[PDB]
């Protein structure tokens, strides 16, 4: 399915499987890194760096 | 010979067309979960010391 910004507030969307439940979890996300941008998906292991650092990497990959 | 108001209706029927729910199967993903990165079998050292 395709959901919108206002339609997403009234529905449960698991990220990983085994997070899906029976009554809860109406939907599920395609990939776990769907939340991140195209450039933020080019940073390696962004999960183990602190966040202000991933914001500077995004701005430094464009210079 | 004209039209006059008749007795008030005693009830109302509202019709709509509706289909039903299937069983909950919840088939989340073709190849599901985040499959883990892993070791290539055997591998072997690709480097040796001198001497």
């Amino acid at each position: 399915e395709l959901i919108g910004t206002m339609e997403q507030i009234f529905m449960n969307v698991a990220i990983f499987e085994d997070e899906v439940f029976a009554g809860v979890t109406t939907h599920q996300e395609l990939f776990p890194h769907s939340l991140l941008s195209v450039i933020a998906n080019f940073i390696p292991f962004s999960d183990h760096n602190q966040s202000p650092r991933n914001m500077y990497q995004c701005q430094m990959g464009k210079q | 010979g004209g039209l006059t108001c008749a007795s008030a209706p005693q009830g109302t029927l509202r019709i709509l067309e509706g289909p039903q729910q299937s069983l909950s199967g919840s088939p989340l993903q073709p190849i599901p979960a985040s499959p883990p990165p892993q070791i290539p079998p055997g591998l072997r050292p690709r480097f040796c010391a001198f001497g």
